[PDB]
């Protein structure tokens, strides 16, 4: 489907927050003792509208609560963390839950360097013919 | 199915469960992202009278709490201090790694009373009440949060921080008659209308302490603006005179 | 292994109850605070015993027992609700852990549409030989 | 390794790690689930009696839950409100979100004292204690649950609900000597016989009030059926003379 | 990256203690209320340095702190215990998250069984060619 | 990125997470492996007074858990009751489900007070505290841990258990100046050294209940130990005086 923004207004830029899993530590300060407190492990940025991004992205947001609500009303657990790696299994289930037969829509193996192998090997044996 | 973002054709779209696209790549999980965006973005009215007729009490539903990895700087947030006529609080404590909501420019916390019929407060629309990366359906005592909605998202492969806190006070809260005080100081109230800005509130504040219109008795000075005053469209884009002592800003 | 029941007696019919995650919401029944409340968020279902499914399903649950057990015994978690998620990797990683060796046992990549075109385009050179 | 269940050949079977079967298709992971069978479909006695001899008090082993998506409606189930002779509760309160079996045609409320030697209370043969989709191996109080099991499958591609409470005191719960009586009223009561059914206990219930046969004093009235009298196999397929006031019926 | 001990010693053997999350269990030992107690569900074992493999795994556990505590740091989750299930997620995206090019070096399919067809068929055609 | 041990060419290496190798093989998640290292198996001092003084308190900072599956037994661990000089807990009672260190030759258990400027007890060194499959970041109250690290590990394709409790009692604990006593009896004490080992307390503890030295009045009995004395490098390869009753071993 496409994203349609239906809202009343659009705030078209993205002033944002978030953490870093990984971030390139100076000294000492990964250790928790010496590190930042809970307030100072934020970095943010500033994105733009472009290609529209952030309207349609302020406006999946908004559809998505009806089934992401359905969804907390149907789990016991209190809070959810899994969603992320549920979709990354079902899109690897969605590709490689059955068998690949090849050359299929649902099958994602590209042979074409392989064709221009065995079809690339006909004139070793039909141009080697000498008699 | 819960919708997942994807961009196709320079463009954001819904990916499809039912066809698949063997040209997309998720070589790993750090592609996949859940995004907290505010209701303040969509235009919503964001003044504490409008904010809170959102919200509602009932009972019979467990909370729920989904993660969010980032967010939106926000300019307004809340903060509900609120217990029944009897003295007894209307909302849970914080649960365990849940704390406030971490850009807020405007914390609006309200303190006051009204009659919480019901265990948990939801929000009527359906949106969720945006922590520090934990989303919950419920609102909890004390603790700031901005209104908003998540989103998933699989990305394609790879001025500093000043918030104000506005204090309100709060009679039947939750209701048809709410009363909402804007707070000067512990005996210096303005009577709130919706239409008042953070900006108007806290330049109303800095004149009424610089023009010394505070109480000056053990008694409480509740302040008027008449319709005449206009204040000051997104975010984003005086006379004293004295008539529980009411009075006239004009 | 087959499904052996060995119990005293078997109900051959499954009065069941269940939740729906997506369940297709009536205007604002999806919003929890207008929604049904614990105990309405349940449907029903009636299954009888073809194929011998439920009594050789109550066998099942009762010989997933033991395992099941140890395997609580041995974690740490308070609440255990990674199972299935932990199944489905061990499913992909069954078949797509290593290399896929093509026409091997433990591969599941059928190349059969893909020798119906390569053995089918031998009559683009062996027919085209003309001089 | 934890079986999983799959259909082959027009059968339910255990799917062998071992052997890899390629034609097996999983797309989804809907397709995965876990469910909860009762104890009750294997024909095990479901009368109070017997049912609370399969539980046993033991201290050293931590709780521990897991979660199922799907049950099965039962006919019996039980919730235990069970403290020492000295007023000290045996049971742990029901930890968060962790909410009573969703259907029972009869829950047997059992209220009374027992020694209690142990932290927990869990299950002899290592079943589960069923509740709302968390399965868990000990008794919470107040709780209501029912036994059972659980199976996890893997699935090829894609009246109302009525529940009556009948309430027992017990004495010596836990034990080789526990003795229940069934409950009329606060004074009333009928001594406990594992041969009585649900339907035996609402019945003789609604004779008693109906043919005046309750205590009119402060004392409690205890009556006791002799053998003579027959009671209704499974689920699926009156004089009154008085001799603390002990009694019979025949 | 290798592995370079650079601590002040390091104990050669190691003596460990862990759990079964299957054990073969005697009788009735399965079930929580017969079974050990939370003292007793440990197996122990001796492992040596053979390939200096324990001397690394001490440098292995140093090194991998800061990357472990940045991203515990940046978690709100309380306890964790999905690091192992997503690390198994992100080896299958790795190699089957996108299209698998076959003879390419992201692309894990060995087809050489089936080389030795398609080319132990030519004698098939060419060979019957009689006229 | 948290890096993942692999063995290759008879060595252990971190894998890359650049490079992508097809021989390498996971055909199930049980090849995967979180486990714990004791800081011990790197030659730190295990000493009361030593391995304190890498503890510290801090505000600010949630504690963090994380599980893993193996550990290695334990020489040295520890188990703090330490309380603010007003009697007020230090440390916080430990979480539902975590237990002590499963494997410890000796528990120091250390009692006492200090200033404890901070709501938690973090490693300075950024390490864990080692629980039973738990690792945290913070030091839970009366619950043994070791000090050790984590590593995961990614596998090929498939004397008993004694334990001794040495007792100190502790003043300025977290500080420049703090006082470490051995603990004898409840009134027979040993000023505490760094150089002591385990076993040179528990003999010296013996040889004072065989040699009659312990406390018989109702007063405390400190003994101190003369640098004269020596004491028995990793662990893996008398006469008394009395000069609060102090006194002297030589
Ligand atoms: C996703 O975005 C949607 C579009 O912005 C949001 O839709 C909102 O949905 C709520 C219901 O939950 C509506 O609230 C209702 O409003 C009607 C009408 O209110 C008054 O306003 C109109 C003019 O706007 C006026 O003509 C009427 O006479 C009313 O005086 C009320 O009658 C209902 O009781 C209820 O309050 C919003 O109006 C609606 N907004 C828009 C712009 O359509 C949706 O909530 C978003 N989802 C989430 C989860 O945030
Ligand atoms: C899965 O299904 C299995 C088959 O239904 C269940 O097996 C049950 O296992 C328990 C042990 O945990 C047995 O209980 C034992 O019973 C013996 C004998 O009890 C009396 O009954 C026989 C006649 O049946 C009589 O001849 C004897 O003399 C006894 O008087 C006791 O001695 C033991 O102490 C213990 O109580 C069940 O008997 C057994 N049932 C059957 C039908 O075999 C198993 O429990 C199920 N698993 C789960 C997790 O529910
Ligand atoms: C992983 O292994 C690393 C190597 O063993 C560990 O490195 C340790 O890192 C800490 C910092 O967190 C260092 O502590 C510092 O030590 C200096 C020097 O202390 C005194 O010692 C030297 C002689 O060794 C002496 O010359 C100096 O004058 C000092 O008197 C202090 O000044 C600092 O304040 C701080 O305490 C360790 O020294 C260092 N050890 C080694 C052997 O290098 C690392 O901690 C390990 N990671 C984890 C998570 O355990
Ligand atoms: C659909 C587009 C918005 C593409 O997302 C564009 C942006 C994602 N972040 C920022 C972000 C960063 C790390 C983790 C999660 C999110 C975002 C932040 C808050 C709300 C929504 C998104 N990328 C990432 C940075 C720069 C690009
Ligand atoms: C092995 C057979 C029983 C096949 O399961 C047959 C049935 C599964 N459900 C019902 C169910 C529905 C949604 C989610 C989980 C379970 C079931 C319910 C309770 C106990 C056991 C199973 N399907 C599903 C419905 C109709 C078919
Ligand atoms: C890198 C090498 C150490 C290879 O690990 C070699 C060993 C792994 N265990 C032991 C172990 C066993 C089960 C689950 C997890 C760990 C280990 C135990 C404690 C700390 C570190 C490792 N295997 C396993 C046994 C025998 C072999
Ligand atoms: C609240 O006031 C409205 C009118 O503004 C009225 O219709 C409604 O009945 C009132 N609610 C209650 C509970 O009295
Ligand atoms: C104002 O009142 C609040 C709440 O009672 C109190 O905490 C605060 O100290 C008061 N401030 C002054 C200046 O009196
Ligand atoms: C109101 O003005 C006074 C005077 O400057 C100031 O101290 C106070 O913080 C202001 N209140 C708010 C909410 O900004
Ligand atoms: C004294 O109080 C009056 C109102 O009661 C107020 O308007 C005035 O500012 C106060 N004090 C001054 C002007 O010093
Ligand atoms: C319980 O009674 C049985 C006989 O019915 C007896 O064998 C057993 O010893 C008794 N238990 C105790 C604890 O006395
Ligand atoms: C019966 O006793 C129970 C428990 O004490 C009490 O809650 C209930 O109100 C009583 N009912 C009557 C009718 O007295
Ligand atoms: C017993 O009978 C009375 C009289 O009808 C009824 O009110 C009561 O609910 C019955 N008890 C039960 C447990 O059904
Ligand atoms: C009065 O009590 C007797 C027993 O004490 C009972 O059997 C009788 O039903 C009661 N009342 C009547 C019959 O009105
Ligand atoms: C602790 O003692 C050291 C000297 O050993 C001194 O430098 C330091 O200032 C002292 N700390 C405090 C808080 O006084
Ligand atoms: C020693 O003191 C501890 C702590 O007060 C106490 O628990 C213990 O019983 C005492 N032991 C003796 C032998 O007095
Ligand atoms: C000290 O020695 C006495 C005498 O044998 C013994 O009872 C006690 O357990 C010893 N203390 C320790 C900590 O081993
Ligand atoms: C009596 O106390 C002294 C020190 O006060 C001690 O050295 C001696 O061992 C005690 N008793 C004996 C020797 O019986």
């Amino acid at each position: 489907e496409a994203i349609v923004n239906a809202q009343p207004k659009c705030n078209p830029n993205l002033h944002y927050w978030t953490t870093q899993d990984e971030g390139a530590a100076i000294g000492l300060a990964w250790i928790p003792y010496f590190g930042p407190a809970a307030e100072g492990i934020y970095i943010e940025g500033l994105m733009h509208n472009q290609d529209g991004l952030i309207c349609g992205l302020r406006q999946l947001a908004n559809e998505t609560t009806q089934a992401l609500q359905l969804f907390l009303r149907a789990t016991t657990e209190l809070r959810t963390f899994s969603i992320l790696n549920r979709k990354a299994i079902d899109f690897l289930l969605q590709r490689w839950g059955g068998t690949c037969h090849i050359l299929g829509p649902d099958c994602c193996i590209e042979p074409a360097d392989w064709t221009k192998n065995i079809t690339d090997k006909i004139d070793q044996i039909i141009h080697d013919f000498v008699d | 199915s819960i919708p997942l973002g994807v961009i196709h054709n320079s463009a954001l779209q819904v990916s499809d469960v039912d066809k698949l696209v063997c040209r997309d790549k998720l070589s790993s999980t750090n592609q996949l992202r859940s995004v907290g965006l505010n209701l303040e973005g969509n235009g919503v009215a964001t003044d504490v009278p409008s904010a809170t007729k959102r919200w509602g009490f009932r009972s019979g539903v467990p909370p729920k709490v989904v993660n969010y990895e980032a967010g939106e700087w926000a300019e307004n947030c809340y903060n509900l201090e609120i217990k029944k006529p009897d003295g007894s609080e209307c909302l849970p404590a914080a649960p365990d790694g849940i704390r406030g909501f971490p850009r807020c420019r405007y914390v609006h916390k309200v303190s006051g009373t009204g009659p919480c019929a019901g265990d948990f407060a939801f929000h009527k629309e359906g949106a969720f009440f945006l922590y520090d990366r934990l989303a919950s359906t419920v609102i909890y005592r004390g603790t700031t949060f901005a209104e908003g909605v998540v989103a998933f998202l699989i990305l394609p492969q790879a001025s500093g921080y000043y918030s104000t806190t506005i204090r309100y006070q709060a009679t039947g809260f939750g209701t048809n008659e709410t009363e909402y005080l804007f707070e000067v100081d512990n005996l210096t109230y303005v009577q709130l209308e919706s239409r008042f800005t953070p900006q108007f509130l806290l330049q109303l504040n800095e004149t009424i302490y610089t023009s010394g219109k505070r109480s000056n008795t053990t008694g409480k000075l509740i302040w008027k603006v008449n319709p005449e005053i206009d204040t000051t469209w997104a975010f984003w884009e005086l006379s004293f005179t004295v008539v529980x002592x009411x009075x006239x800003x004009x």
